[PDB]
């Protein structure tokens, strides 16, 4: 029932800036927080940033505070991902999700219903 | 809701069987609450203080289990498919006591004989709980929904019929039941509630197509949530969130939210109405086995004075008292008339204050023993019927404020949260029980000690209950000048 | 009181079948059961077949059971009456009636109050 676009996937050295954005085709209402997931191959997924839709609150992962910008557009309904001193460990593979209900937890990846096909970024 | 043909016929058989499914979900609450403490203290041992505390914890569940009994009915279920979910919970923890007092089944289920039986208990009793807390939010505004179709004319008289029903399973089970139980025997007097619960359950299914239902709507609850989150965290301040104001919320949606807000300030009032509501149920039957009752005796019977009332007030009520007042106009509102109930409260544990203050006169000069339930009781030597002037006055209490508070809580809820402000309704009552069993502790405390010298089955005449009532009166005469204050500012902003 | 209206009546060869309909007007708050009954010449009145206005439960009986059905239009207040593979033996004339409080032998006559003109069936 809702769907996520991803785009501006890419690779780059160390040191680069990358613009990271994922687009939406579901109801625009219903939705009440998204998220973005970076999960390295072979490697337990884990959250990097959750933005909520009615609030605007922005919880960014402890492990990558700093570095990384979020931002709803809601003429374009698509969000973004600024991404800023990339460093190899941040090569990995991301996902963008929506959720139900999200005042439980806002990163635990036990909440999200709807995810997305996600996109590869690596940093050398 | 229904078709023009025979719509007469269709809100008699949609109120009889609602009506008949609350005598029997009541006649199988008052099987199990009566006689429990007298059950556990039997030849096979629990003691005074831990039979009491199976029948605290068992009633705190049932006032706790009531806004999440509701939210459920609102959100996922229906008022209809989650009464039967809730009775098929009733009727199976009432199967465990019957088996545990068969000696033939007792063994199996409680375990070894001690050459006790705690566990079988309480998982009897905890899904008992569950089931009586979240059929009595689910079956009011399930029942008022069926007539709602004549106006608030026809809800008013459905809730006069409906607490007279309630009323009269306390006599039915009260009366007959603890008879039986006592005397007869447990396994006789514990399977009729089980079998009679069976029966309601059958009931209210059979009447599936008489029922006008709704299908459920999470979604009422989702946004109303959002609606707090945007505006704690960013006129009343719920204004904003309506798109007029330039909010991304729906406007009728802002107005449940604004809805819950008003009447949540009343049903805090009614916490002082409550505590000293229970207080008067309880100390009451202290005060009668210490009166000269007339020449075993159960004693539960000493507890339906006031439902033998209330079976004979509400037909005088409905048919003499509410006409009178509709042509004159009069008292039409529904927080004027519990400001009237909380009067009588007043007077009545006022009156209770004067009986009580000469009838620990009398005890100085002489006593009569007697035994009331297997114990002894020093009783005065004046009659039980002089007790008769302060449980009228409470027959008029419970006309006017419970069946007005019942009318007021389904009449000002929006209509997607109707079984979440029924179930607040009875979970707010639940706060007036345990505030006032903390107040009668508080005023038994060494520094004071009106009821110190008072034990399981103790005497009282060492105590002062004298003074007690008045204090109750005194904390509901209180109440009544502060929901006055709240009740004009409710009605002047609706 | 109430009022009915019968007709769909009329003259068919063997195996016809016809919608006969029976409006209700005035207070019709008040009516429970509806039925249809026959009244051949030279023999006593007989009912055909009964419907409840509360639940939907319908009922026949034995001579005519199998062919014979009977609904509801909650619309427009009307009973429609379906006869299939008629027979000379059913061509008699016909009513339709109301009553209060049936739920007890709904095909027997004396438990209906109201009644209509009635309507004539030849089957040949």
């Amino acid at each position: 029932q809702v769907q996520l676009v991803e785009s501006g996937g890419g690779s780059v050295q160390a040191g680069g800036s990358l613009r990271l954005s994922c687009a939406a085709s579901g109801d625009i209402e219903t939705i009440w927080y998204l998220g973005w997931f970076r999960q390295a191959p072979g490697k337990e997924r884990e959250g990097v940033a959750a933005l909520s839709t009615v609030t605007g609150s922005t919880y960014y992962a402890d492990s990558v505070k700093g570095r990384f910008t979020v931002s709803l557009d809601n003429a374009k309904n698509t969000v973004y991902l600024q991404m800023n001193s990339l460093k190899p460990e941040d090569t990995a593979l991301y996902y963008c999700a929506a959720a139900y209900t999200g005042w439980m937890a806002p990163l635990w990846q036990w909440v999200y219903s709807y995810w997305g096909q996600g996109t590869q970024v690596t940093v050398s | 809701g229904r078709a023009a043909i025979g719509a007469f016929h269709g809100r008699r058989l949609a109120c009889a069987a609602v009506l008949l499914a609350e005598l029997l979900e009541r006649v199988a609450f008052y099987g199990i609450t009566s006689n429990l403490v007298l059950f556990l203290n039997g030849p096979p041992d629990w003691e005074g203080a831990q039979a009491s505390q199976a029948l605290l914890l068992f009633m705190g569940i049932t006032y706790l289990v009531s806004p999440f009994g509701g939210w459920l009915a609102d959100a996922l279920l229906g008022k209809f498919g989650t009464i039967l979910l809730s009775m098929a919970l009733y009727l199976l923890g009432m199967l465990a006591f019957p088996v545990i007092a068969a000696p033939h089944t007792r063994q199996g289920l409680c375990g070894d004989i001690p050459l006790y039986c705690a566990a079988a208990t309480f998982v009897g009793l905890v899904l008992v709980g569950l089931g009586v807390g979240s059929v009595k939010a689910n079956i009011t505004p399930f029942g008022a929904d069926q007539v709602k179709d004549r106006g608030p004319e026809a809800t008013r008289r459905f809730f006069n019929w409906f607490y007279w029903s309630i009323n009269l399973g306390a006599i039915l089970s009260l009366g007959g039941i603890a008879y039986i139980q006592q005397n007869v025997s447990f396994v006789i007097g514990y399977s009729i509630p089980a079998i009679c619960i069976g029966i309601s359950f059958m009931v209210f299914l059979c009447g599936q197509s008489f029922f006008i239902t709704k299908p459920p709507d999470g979604s009422a609850f989702t946004d109303m949530f959002k609606i707090l989150a945007y505006s704690c965290c960013s006129q009343s301040l719920f204004e904003m969130a309506k798109l007029s104001r330039g909010g991304p919320f729906r406007e009728d949606k802002v107005e449940d939210v604004k809805a819950l807000v008003k009447i949540i300030p009343v049903f805090l009032a009614l916490i002082p109405y409550w505590t000293v509501y229970f207080q008067m149920q309880t100390t009451y039957v202290l005060q009668s086995l210490h009166l000269k009752i007339p020449e075993t005796f159960p004693a539960a019977w000493l507890t339906m004075f006031d439902a033998v009332l209330i079976l004979i007030l509400i037909p005088l009520k409905d048919k003499l008292v509410d006409p009178v007042l509709k042509r004159n106009g009069l008292l039409p509102s529904s927080l004027k008339r519990i400001a009237v109930g909380m009067f009588f409260v007043m007077c009545s544990a006022f009156a209770a204050g004067i009986l009580e203050s000469n009838r620990l006169k009398i005890v100085k000069v002489k006593t009569i023993n007697q035994t009331i339930g297997n114990v002894t009781y020093h009783a005065a030597d004046m009659p039980i019927w002089w007790q008769i002037p302060q449980y009228v006055l409470i027959g008029f209490s419970e006309i006017f404020a419970s069946i007005a508070g019942l009318e007021f809580a389904y009449s000002a809820a929006p209509k997607s949260m109707q079984s979440a402000i029924m179930g607040l309704f009875f979970f707010f009552s639940g706060i007036g029980s345990f505030v006032g069993s903390g107040l009668l502790a508080l005023v038994s405390i060494k520094e004071i000690g009106w009821m110190s010298n008072h034990t399981d089955f103790g005497n009282i005449n060492g105590c002062q209950l004298n003074y007690y009532f008045f204090l109750l009166a005194a904390i509901q005469g209180a109440t009544l000048l502060l929901f006055l204050i709240v009740s004009v500012k409710y009605d002047h902003q609706k």
